[PDB]
């Protein structure tokens, strides 16, 4: 259910700016049955903003390059060689993120003092 | 209910604008820049979808590669939940140390 | 308060002064013994010539040759022609005159101070390193080393590197001031060079260098 | 059926849709894994 | 639960 | 059961379906906002901040609009599909190792690793809230 | 003009020849032949430049186009399967032939210093080439739905079809096609969407071109396409099952590649879809089971480089690295066919599942690693053997460091004796064993490969050092003697099953400055003595720095007309001593940083042995003056 929650979240700012955006259309029409220089921010916004999933598509797209780059690695290493070995690694990750939470943990506990202790100085 | 009634009167509305729509090209009667616009806005929603289908049969072939006489099994499980925490982990990380940098600004 | 007005008034139209207006302003300037002020005006007309810095684009990446930056450069040199034409009236009008009575200095003196003020702490660098290539022209030795502007450092720096005989001033600029191992660092990088350098020469910048 | 949900959610997590921006990320698992948890 | 992995050369 | 019923079947797929009509209704919306700027503003007399919108427009067609950015895609599919085959040949190959697999893998440190994993989950989720409010909690300083 | 328009004659024709699938297949083969320069499989693109210069036409993008739209289209209309694979391996071939002839480095190399440093001459050349090249509308065409669809529909069938099919079947070498197109679209899809979008806009801005966009603005690139495919990760790790090395070794890179990726993790965990996708019928029990079956498997020790199964091996040991090196504090696939129950920020390990019975992949990888032995006679010393190793290490290494993973490994390691085994399977290096029948004294040795075999090792017992020592270390801080006894046998030169080791004074014979790693023999260098290795500068010195340098003085050389063919010679010897005189510093810094990982990891046992050692000091008294006595000429 909190899960759900964001799902919502998301749907609700969602259908409000395509409210507004829908509504400032008509406006337009309405007007002009009986606001031109305010949508040229909409569309160089619309722009700006695929600007930069263009970049997460180059993104995503090295990324695979570079994934796929290891699975004929993985592939060349499985055709080379032709249970209990690996059981060890699943204790070895666990181990190893235990210690990477902690060491998040660390940083996020700096941050928040670091907070308040603007927090502190803004009314001391 | 209320987000999927609102996604009724506004929709309602926008077929009811076509009628003025058509009543302007009824005026004018009597461009292709912004089509560009929106099939170039428009192209890039399809590449997104085909990259999608390519990460997933990407996951497919790893996965029923790695193991493919039980895909109902724990391990996979670990490993999906796993790799969520981590991203989720990284995630964490980042912006934690994004708020740390965002802190040195007022230690002016 | 004529010669200071008369200088505002060429400030304005420097990026408009013809060489020959300009020459007639600095020769008349010297006779009135304004040095420091005529100066000035040259390297302004200079960098209004030149805003974008085209001279310092054009000798920072060496000697482009056939090029139309070769304007930018003449153009400010006509200026800096000039410049070099007052330093010389300076030191023959004041010629071997001391800078003090006991106590107070020479306006003679302060003329020369405030002439050399205006050279030292320009931010024109294409201007100091003309400058300083003249300074050698004139035998002038004892006075690139005396310049405390870092100007001078990359000068004799990208100098010393294809020439063994600019390399012995960067040494002697560093070893005035006291910074020794700096000096050593430059005669030993030196011999090691693949500078056409006899042997003999090579054992006296080692014999310095260990000193 | 918390691990179940959490694999759940990690699953319709990486598979879509059309939410202009989240399209679903690649699992790696194990060996890949554990340099990628190091080199964060 | 050892059964090769047991030190018997 | 009633609950995780109705949140893992009713309301998921509302979910899906809603923000899929969202999509649609968006491309709807930018289409009119478009015939919008068209029709009455077919007065001949559009330029000013257009310029800027068309060059934008411009760059990011002209980035898209390339040989090898376009061409990287298909040569990935193919070389993608390389190691499909390579793979599925090479999975032929030892398809036989199925009860290891099944026995190797089914044991019992699997439930204790669900465990850990649940855990390091809360810990992840209240660190991840943690920082949220800590995000939160500065924006407000930062008007202060 | 056939005998209307041609712009309508063209397309009449085209889709007048797109009915059926004999003459479509034959026209697609035609295609892909002629797309072949005359001199076979880098510039002068396989076309005539003022091809459709007369009439208004984009040149040869028209076929590719046409191409495109009846493998997205008009694949439903074929009811015989073979016919349809024999289609799209065609189309797959013609893809591949399309994109095999475009130059990335080339392009790179002209984007970086063409228009900054060379003149704008040669400008107009890459320009048109760029513009002309189908590269581009492949790339585009890349972005669309319907081709992933069609392809992932290809590539998932059933199992029992690839099962009975013959080696040669067309539907292995058609998913194999795509496996490879796929790949090399990942690979250029940075490249394009850098130096290729930007100049066709602008190009298309300025001139006038009329193109009709095929590609899809919200995909902003690859992976948002197929991230909506789940069952593609399963249908590759099924497909390990089958033999086909190439296939199998195609699949594993794919995979590796995803995994690779951040947009498909951050999507697929931002609970999780990837765990309990392959959690649905146990595919990643029997994945796991496959991939034990395999590494199994024994090599063929003539062929060792050709051994396709040590290929396979290898392809396994990469992907699982780039899995775990890849966030590390989340878990991923790795941790699942391992054998660990991935849950949310946390693991486990389940009752009677493969891994707590000591059945699954790391305990087989225990296993082969325990059961190999590198010592040989005819050569001695091998290097493929010492690169599995090394690999096993690593992702060992890196399976400990992650914390998450760490004290059930640990655990499960000193439940089985793993440092014993490791010892036992030690061997001491002298200057007398050579290495795959190669003296280390020989000038060649740091020329030849065996540098990396022996960095390698290095990295090995340095591996085996820090174990020992954090195991010595736990063992010390629990409080339980009865292992101590045994880990002081072990390393005073004892085993109580009595069978004898090398202590670890013994293996103190890295250290031999006899070699003189850090001197180096400079020859006269009579001329290019001037050029040095400023701009190849991690210690890591580009060859292709001082490369451009050496060629330019070479031309300002020939240019001033002074006894250029004479001493042509001299100046390429000169480049050829200096190749070499850069690799033989590169691998000499690589040596003195592993032997100061070595020697480092060394004094770290040695101290945390010192210091956690409550046996008494009389008898190790021995053991003292020995550490000094070969320390002393190592200090001096």
């Amino acid at each position: 259910l909190s899960s759900d929650i964001l799902a919502i979240d998301q749907l609700r700012e969602l259908v409000k700016q395509d409210a507004d955006n829908a509504r400032l259309s008509f406006k337009a029409i309405d007007n002009l049955k009986l606001s031109n220089a305010d949508l040229i921010s909409y569309f160089s916004k619309t722009a700006d903003e695929m600007e930069e999933m263009m970049k997460k598509f180059e993104k995503t797209i090295t990324e695979i390059e570079a994934h796929l780059t290891g699975v004929e690695a993985h592939a060349m290493a499985m055709q080379n060689v032709a249970v209990d070995e690996r059981v060890y690694e699943l204790a070895a990750v666990l181990r190893e993120f235990e210690e990477s939470i902690l060491k998040v943990a660390g940083v996020v506990g700096g941050v928040k003092e670091g907070v308040t202790e603007l927090q502190l100085r803004d009314f001391m | 209910s209320n987000v999927e009634s609102q996604q009724e009167e506004l929709t309602a509305w926008l077929d009811r604008y076509e009628r003025e729509l058509d009543e302007l090209y009824a005026k004018q009667m009597g461009e292709r820049t912004y089509k560009l616009a929106e099939k170039l806005t428009d192209q890039l929603d399809e590449m997104g979808k085909d990259l999608a289908k390519m990460i997933k049969e990407i996951n497919d072939m790893s996965n029923t590669l790695s193991k493919g006489s039980k895909p109902d099994d724990p391990l996979t499980q670990i490993v999906r939940v796993l790799n969520g925490h981590l991203a989720q982990l990284q995630w964490i990380d980042t912006n934690a140390a994004a708020l740390q940098a965002k802190v040195a600004a007022a230690q002016k | 308060a004529l010669l200071a007005e008369s200088l505002r008034l060429f400030e304005q139209v420097a990026g408009s002064l013809t060489p020959a207006n300009l020459t007639t302003a600095v020769e008349q300037y010297i006779s009135l013994k304004y040095y420091a002020g005529a100066i000035q005006l040259c390297l302004t007309v200079a960098q209004q010539k030149d805003r974008g810095n085209t001279a310092l684009s054009w000798v920072n990446d060496g000697k482009p040759a056939n090029d139309s930056r070769k304007k930018a450069f003449d153009e400010r040199k006509i200026c800096y022609n000039l410049i070099h034409q007052v330093l010389d009236k300076l030191e023959s009008d004041f010629a071997g005159e001391p800078e003090l009575v006991d106590g107070r200095p020479t306006l003679a003196a302060t003329k020369r101070m405030e002439a050399y003020n205006v050279v030292n702490d320009s931010s024109d660098e294409v201007f100091h390193f003309d400058l300083y290539e003249w300074y050698i022209e004139k035998g002038w030795t004892d006075r690139i080393l005396s310049i405390d502007s870092p100007h001078v450092i990359t000068y004799l720096q990208r100098l010393a590197e294809t020439d063994f005989r600019h390399a012995e001033l960067l040494c002697r600029f560093y070893t005035t001031r006291s910074r020794f191992f700096e000096a050593a660092q430059v005669q030993t990088n030196l011999a090691k060079s693949d500078l056409n350098i006899s042997l003999k020469d090579r054992i006296i910048l080692l014999s310095r260098a260990k000193g | 059926a918390l691990f179940d949900s959490l694999l759940a959610r990690n699953k319709k997590q990486a598979e879509g849709e059309t939410a202009l921006g989240e399209l679903p990320s690649l699992q790696l698992g194990l060996a890949d894994l554990r340099q990628r948890l190091r080199k964060l | 639960i050892l059964p090769m992995y047991k030190l018997s050369p | 059961d009633a609950i995780l019923s109705r949140h893992d079947l009713d309301h998921t797929v509302r979910a899906f379906n809603a923000r899929r009509r969202h999509a649609e209704l968006s491309r709807r919306c930018l289409h009119l906002a478009a015939r919008v700027q068209v029709l009455r503003n077919r007065g001949y007399a559009l330029s000013g901040d257009e310029d800027e919108l068309k060059q934008k427009l411009q760059q990011i067609d002209k980035t898209l609009n390339d040989p090898a950015q376009g061409s990287r895609l298909e040569e990935l599919w193919s070389r993608l599909i390389v190691l499909r085959g390579y793979a599925e040949d090479l999975k032929d190959q030892i398809n036989q190792a199925g009860i290891t697999e099944s026995d190797g893998l089914g044991e019992e440190i699997e439930a204790k690793a669900k465990k850990i994993l649940e855990d390091y989950d809360k810990q992840l989720q209240h660190l991840k809230k943690q920082v949220e409010e800590a995000k939160k909690d500065f924006e407000e300083w930062e008007k202060q | 003009n056939p005998f209307p328009g041609p712009q309508e004659c063209m397309e009449m024709m085209f889709r007048e020849f797109g009915t059926g699938f004999e003459q479509s297949n034959a026209f697609i083969q035609l295609l892909t032949t002629l797309l072949v320069p005359p001199e076979g499989l880098n510039d002068s693109v396989p076309f005539p430049e003022w091809l459709g210069s007369s009439i208004r036409t984009l040149g040869i993008e028209p076929y590719v186009d046409f191409v495109f739209d009846v493998f997205a289209n008009r694949t439903k209309d074929i009811s015989d399967p073979s016919q349809l694979r024999i289609l799209r391996l065609s189309c797959l071939d013609f893809v591949m032939v399309c994109l095999v002839t475009f130059n990335e480095d080339l392009i790179v190399l002209g984007h970086e210093s063409n228009i900054s440093i060379d003149d704008a001459m040669a400008a107009t050349n890459l320009a048109t080439y760029v513009r002309l090249h189908p590269f581009s509308r492949v790339m585009e065409w890349l972005f669309n739905e319907k081709v992933i669809t069609s392809l992932i529909n290809t590539i998932h069938q059933d199992p029992i079809s690839l099962g009975s099919a013959s080696p040669d079947s067309p539907l292995v070498v058609s998913i194999l096609r795509a496996i490879q197109v796929m790949i090399k679209a990942l690979e250029l899809q940075e490249t394009y969407l850098h130096l290729v979008r930007p100049e066709v806009l602008r190009y298309q801005g300025e001139a006038g071109v009329r193109r009709k966009p095929v590609a899809n603005a919200a995909y902003s690139a690859f992976e948002d396409g197929i991230l909506s495919h789940l069952s593609l990760v399963v249908d590759l790790g099924k497909y390990c099952n089958l033999g086909h090395a190439e296939l199998t070794l195609a699949c594993l890179k794919l995979l590796e590649k995803i995994s690779t990726s951040s947009r498909i993790l951050s999507a697929w965990s931002p609970r999780n879809k990837a765990i309990v996708q392959l959690e649905r019928n146990g595919e990643g029990e029997t994945i796991s089971a496959s991939l034990s079956a395999s590494i199994m498997a024994t090599l063929d020790p003539a062929l060792a480089a050709s051994g396709e199964n040590y290929r396979v091996k290898l392809a396994i040991l990469d992907f699982l690295y780039a899995c775990l090196r890849a966030t590390p504090d989340q878990p991923t696939i790795a941790h699942q066919l391992l054998g660990f129950h991935c849950e949310l920020s946390k693991l486990g390990i389940e009752p009677k599942g493969p891994f707590d019975m000591q059945k699954s992949l790391f305990h087989s990888l225990l296993n082969v690693l325990i059961t190999l032995t590198v010592s040989e006679e005819e050569q001695g010393m091998r290097g493929y053997l010492v690169t599995l190793k090394y690999r096993v290490l690593r992702i060992l290494q890196l399976l400990w460091k992650s914390p998450l993973s760490a004290s059930l490994v640990m655990d499960e390691l000193r439940a089985t004796n793993f440092l014993f085994h490791m010892l036992l399977r030690e061997v001491q290096i002298q200057p007398q064993l050579p290495w795959d029948g190669q003296l280390v004294t020989g000038c060649e040795f740091l020329l030849s490969d065996a540098s990396l075999a022996y960095i390698d090792y290095l990295a090995s017992r340095a591996a085996i050092f820090e174990y020992i020592g954090k195991e010595l270390c736990s063992v010390s801080q629990n409080r339980i003697p009865s292992i101590k006894r045994q880990i002081f046998d072990a390393l005073n030169g004892q085993i109580f099953v009595p069978l004898t080791i090398p202590s670890i004074f013994d293996f103190f014979d890295f250290i031999n400055t006899d070699y003189k790693w850090e001197e180096i023999p400079s020859p006269h260098f009579t001329y290019l003595k001037d050029l040095d290795l400023g701009p190849c500068i991690g210690v890591h010195y580009d060859i292709r720095k001082a490369q451009e340098i050496l060629a330019l003085k070479r031309k300002e050389y020939e240019h001033s007309q002074l006894a250029t063919p004479e001493f042509l010679e001299t100046v390429e010897l000169e480049e050829k001593v200096l190749i070499e005189w850069l690799t033989v510093r590169n691998r000499a810094n690589l040596l003195l940083t592993a032997r100061l990982n070595l020697l480092q990891a060394w004094a770290n046992l040695l101290l945390v042995m010192i210091e956690s050692n409550d046996f008494k000091s009389t008898p190790k008294m021995a053991f003292l003056l020995q550490a000094l006595q070969a320390i002393l000429p190592t200090l001096e």
